[PDB]
């Protein structure tokens, strides 16, 4: 006999102040057990478990299913905690291309890896005797149990270690792990290939590991997590859309499930109305009515979804190109490739929850997820194609009060163009109308009132009903806007709208606050000015308006 | 060369922070680096039987081109049992001059305590997400813990006993893994013995906190002003009664009765004249009752002010400054906000431990994302301080300009 390499093993603990365990074992029928007796006696000739005494006082319950299956629940909530088994799941679009890649079966290792010796009395079963008149058989794991919390990652440490060398002396080649089967990449020929393959088989061996000498089961195109691997390109499984007369909330899910999924290397995939539906229900079998909006986001959908597309593999020579289109909503898609007319994937990103916002804050945040994704699937940043002129982003960030930045990038002419909509000034105007704005509420009543007075004597004041202190405010800088020329200068001492307007928004919650913006926009000048309240500050009419 | 017990506080377990994402350029890096430590018997690969996690990435110092190993012990430091102090030297500060020195090499020939080393575990991530990562643990002291300098401190004091013994003008402070070293010297006179102090170590950064002072609230001079240029002025003022209580402006607003253009000018009456100068010698004190306390944090807010120009704050009390600065450095930032945002927190955490000895909590004006995506990118410090995000434009920003 060639004498076999033993493999380390890792010396596992019980949670802090936890004991074993100590379940009561089910009754089993009688050809249960007889089934059980005999699978438990071929196991312990193989040497995956043995027999104990009745010093051991741990139970975990067994069942059959034949097959047999241990519930390690109890165990495993007793058991400490590993490192994750995996941060995260690998991207296809982040895989490199290869000429031959082999799968081998790992699976004959999984119970060769044996278990630390002191914990081994934790994993005690008992087969039940036939009519309970003898006492039952006693058994503990030696080896990994399949179930048991801590099996996957001390496996892979394990196969890690024994791989550490083979790999470390055959650069020209990749191996990676997943599960109980190893993938082994490589450019060379494929008799090369074949026979650094048989060198891993033997190199596996002098553990005493086998791989079957079959050809394996699993051969192109791979299916594997919602996605097919192909020699020279990767995809989705088919996404097919229903066609549902009515849609209830698990159809809307399941939808917004595969448009999500889709997304990925589909472009131009909406999910805003479909998504918009789910809102605040919370109830999994109610229908829903579908709005206009999200038949024409469907029909978009399947229009995009006829016909299958794919995406190719990283080639780490070719640069990382990213680039963004505007979809309205708050909407943004993203294409992410190497060459043109060929994505490694595509993305979409919605904006996040918020009272107002413009354009050019929504394309930073997509760009900082977009980098964010690509750092994770390719290591590095990417080049980005953006719909806004260097102009406009130059002046944001100069004028904005927020630090900001953008990575590498050019400007792409593909409308719509993400632009600055409007512009305050930094000193007063000289020649254009002065409007002191103010308004108020009562807290009781909820009536208020808005308006101003100007320079040239023009006043207004116009009474409110259902309304708050900081919608009179507000009320007020647009009457200001409404009945101004092309140049104003308007000063108020609400806080409120001052961090509102500061904010630069271009589209907003409160329809009010979007009249603003529009009139904003239609004007040449406007410089907001602010004063404190209540201080005797003449033209600013706290007393006009609380009438 | 003998292990001091180290445990952490009662009830919490060890830190298990996740990794963030790396270019593939500092995982290289972090290979090499962690390779040759690994052949120095500093660090060692674990197995998964330890859960436990701290962030680790890698960056470039100033003036070196070689990548160093830089470890996010926050958590930890957080979680460690509090180690004892030594009263903080108040001469620091008043010093002419002070050097700061990277002696973090020392603390890798002290070995760590064994049962501790199992908290200090890294994960080099892989690209991807083909591994779990390369994990690795500490078996000296690393840096970046808070528990490197407090065990190392016996020693230092063997090491610095001569040359503290022959130089008793010099004032020596030691914060993680950096020295500062105050006098009064020439700069020349001061380098000469930075390199003596340096040799001295070996056998076994300019900066003048004298050039720092606390900056008083100004008020324009002007001889004529506008209806805009008053409306500023009350503005400021009634701000800076927050912070003075005799702040007065009811004679400067009386000048602004009336609906008048912005732009027109408007003379100062004799009683404007009078408040406005009483405003300035009132504004020419110091605040009262500002005192430090050392049981609670320090706040820092940082303003942009453009051009390059950034404004900060340190306090503790709302209107009780400690500290004010405007720093305004040009160091190949340019174009850059996060970058010029990065160093200028970097300066003012400086400051701050000069100063009080401990990293103050920042208030950034950036967004979350944006400064968690690109901070690192920029840092050069061995220490991390804690941050929070503004997202409300705030209304004192010109009046700290
Ligand atoms: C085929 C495959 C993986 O592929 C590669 C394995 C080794 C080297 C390079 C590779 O991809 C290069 C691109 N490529 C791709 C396909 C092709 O045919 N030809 C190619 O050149 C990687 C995986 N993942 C994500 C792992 O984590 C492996 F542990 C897999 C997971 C499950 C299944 C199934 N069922 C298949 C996997």
């Amino acid at each position: 006999m060639v004498p076999i390499s033993p493999i380390e093993t890792v010396p596992v603990k019980l949670k802090p102040g936890m004991d074993g365990p100590k379940v009561k074992q089910w009754p089993l029928t009688e050809e249960k057990i007889k089934a059980l007796v005999e699978i438990c006696t071929e196991m312990e000739k193989e040497g995956k478990i043995s027999k104990i005494g009745p010093e051991n006082p741990y139970n975990t319950p067994v069942f059959a299913i034949w097959r047999k299956l241990v519930d390690f629940r109890e165990l495993n909530k007793r058991t400490q905690d590993f490192w994750e088994v995996q941060l995260g799941i690998p991207h296809p679009a982040g895989l490199k291309k290869k000429k031959s890649v082999t799968v081998l079966d790992v699976g004959d290792a999984y119970f060769s890896v044996p278990l630390d010796e002191d914990f081994r009395k934790y994993t005690a079963f008992t087969i039940p005797s036939i009519n309970n008149e003898t006492p039952g058989i006693r058994y503990q794991y030696n080896v990994l149990p399949q179930g048991w919390k801590g099996s996957p990652a001390i496996f892979q440490s394990s196969m890690t270690k024994i791989l550490e060398p083979f790999a470390a002396q055959n650069p020209d080649i990749v191996i990676c792990q997943y599960m109980d089967d190893l993938y082994v990449g490589s450019d060379l020929e494929i008799g090369q290939h074949r026979t650094k393959i048989e060198e891993l088989r033997q190199h596996l061996l002098r553990w005493g590991l086998t791989t079957p000498d079959k050809k394996h089961q699993k051969e192109p195109p791979f299916l594997w997590m919602g996605y097919e691997l192909h020699p020279d390109k990767w995809t989705v499984q088919p996404i097919v859309l229903p066609e549902k007369d009515s849609w209830t909330v698990n159809d809307i899910q399941k939808l917004v499930g595969k448009l999500n999924w889709a997304s990925q290397i589909y472009p131009g995939i909406k999910v805003r109305q479909l998504s918009k539906l789910l809102r605040g229900t919370k109830a999994l079998t109610e229908v829903i009515p579908l709005t206009e909006e999200a038949e024409l986001e469907l029909a978009e959908n399947r229009e995009i979804l006829k016909e299958p597309v794919h995406g190719v593999y990283y080639d780490p020579s070719k640069d990382l190109i990213a680039e963004i289109q505007k979809q309205g909503q708050g909407q943004w898609t993203y294409q992410i490739y190497q060459e043109p007319f060929k994505n490694l994937k595509t993305g979409k990103y919605a904006r996040m929850r918020g009272a107002h916002t413009n354009d050019v804050k929504q394309l930073t945040e997509a760009v900082q997820k977009i980098t964010t994704e690509s750092i994770v699937i390719w290591g590095k940043t990417p080049k980005f194609k953006l719909p806004i002129q260097k102009e406009t982003w130059e002046t944001w960030w100069t004028e904005y009060w927020q630090a900001t930045w953008i990575p590498e990038w050019e400007f792409v002419n593909t409308p719509p163009l993400v632009k600055l909509w409007y512009q305050l000034e930094k000193e007063p105007i000289v020649g254009a109308e002065t409007f002191y704005v103010d308004g108020a509420a009562n807290r009781e009543t909820k009536l208020g009132k808005a308006g101003y007075v100007t320079n040239k004597g023009r006043q207004k004041v116009v009474p409110l009903t259902n309304t708050t202190n900081q919608k009179t405010e507000l009320q007020a800088i647009y009457l200001a806007l409404q009945d101004s020329g092309l140049e104003v200068n308007i000063v108020t001492d609400s806080q409120y709208a001052l961090g509102i307007i500061q904010a630069q928004p271009d589209k907003s919650e409160s329809e009010l606050v979007n009249q603003i913006i529009e009139q904003l926009i239609k004007k040449e000048k406007v410089y907001l000015a602010w004063v404190p309240a209540h201080k005797g500050i003449g033209g600013n009419e706290q007393v006009d308006k609380l009438v | 060369i003998e292990t001091v017990p180290v445990k952490l506080k009662p009830g919490m377990d060890g830190p298990k922070v996740k990794q963030w994402p790396l270019t593939e350029e500092k995982i290289k890096a972090l290979v090499e680096i962690c390779t040759e430590m690994e052949k120095e018997g500093k660090i060692s690969k674990i197995g998964p039987e330890n859960p436990y996690n701290t962030p680790v990435f890698a960056i470039k110092k100033k003036d070196s081109t070689k990548w160093r190993k830089l470890v996010d012990f926050r958590e930890l430091n957080k979680r460690t049992q509090d180690f004892w102090g030594i009263p903080h030297p108040a001469g620091l500060k008043k010093k002419k001059s002070v050097t700061v020195l990277d002696v973090g090499d020392a603390y890798f020939s002290v070995p760590l305590d064994e049962d501790f080393r199992k908290y200090t575990a890294f994960t080099i991530p892989s690209i991807n997400n083909e591994t779990p990562g390369i994990r690795y643990q500490y078996n000296v002291l690393p840096q970046g813990w808070k528990g490197s300098p407090a065990i190392f401190q016996s020693s230092m004091t063997k090491i610095l006993e001569p040359f503290k013994k022959q130089n008793p003008d010099i004032v020596i402070y030691q914060y993680m893994d950096d020295l500062y070293v105050g006098s009064d010297l020439e700069i020349g006179q001061h380098r000469t013995k930075i390199e003596e102090l340096r040799q001295h170590l070996l056998r076994w950064y300019e900066l003048h906190p004298d050039k720092w002072t606390v900056q008083p609230i100004v008020l324009p001079e002007k001889d004529s002003w506008t209806v805009n240029d008053i409306q500023k002025l009350v503005g400021k003022l009634n701000w800076a009664s927050q912070i003075y209580p005799g702040i007065k402006v009811r004679q400067l607003s009386k000048l602004l009765r009336g609906t008048k253009a912005l732009t027109e000018v408007i003379p100062l009456t004799e009683e404007a004249e009078l408040e406005l100068a009483e405003n300035r010698e009132i504004l020419k004190e110091p605040v009262h009752g500002v005192y430090y306390d050392p049981s609670k944090d320090l706040i820092a807010e940082i303003q942009k002010q453009g051009q390059g120009q950034w404004t900060y704050q340190i306090y503790q009390e709302p209107f009780k400054n400690l500290k004010t600065g405007k720093y305004a450095r040009m160091r190949g930032a340019h174009t850059n906000d996060v970058k010029q945002l990065t160093e200028a927190v970097q300066k003012i955490t400086t400051e701050s431990i000069v100063i009080w000895g401990k990293t103050p909590k920042f208030k950034l004006p950036i967004q979350k994302e944006t400064w968690e995506t690109w901070w690192t990118e920029y840092w050069q410090a061995t220490w991390i301080p804690e941050w929070e995000f503004v997202n409300t434009p705030p209304l004192v920003k010109l009046w700290y300009q």
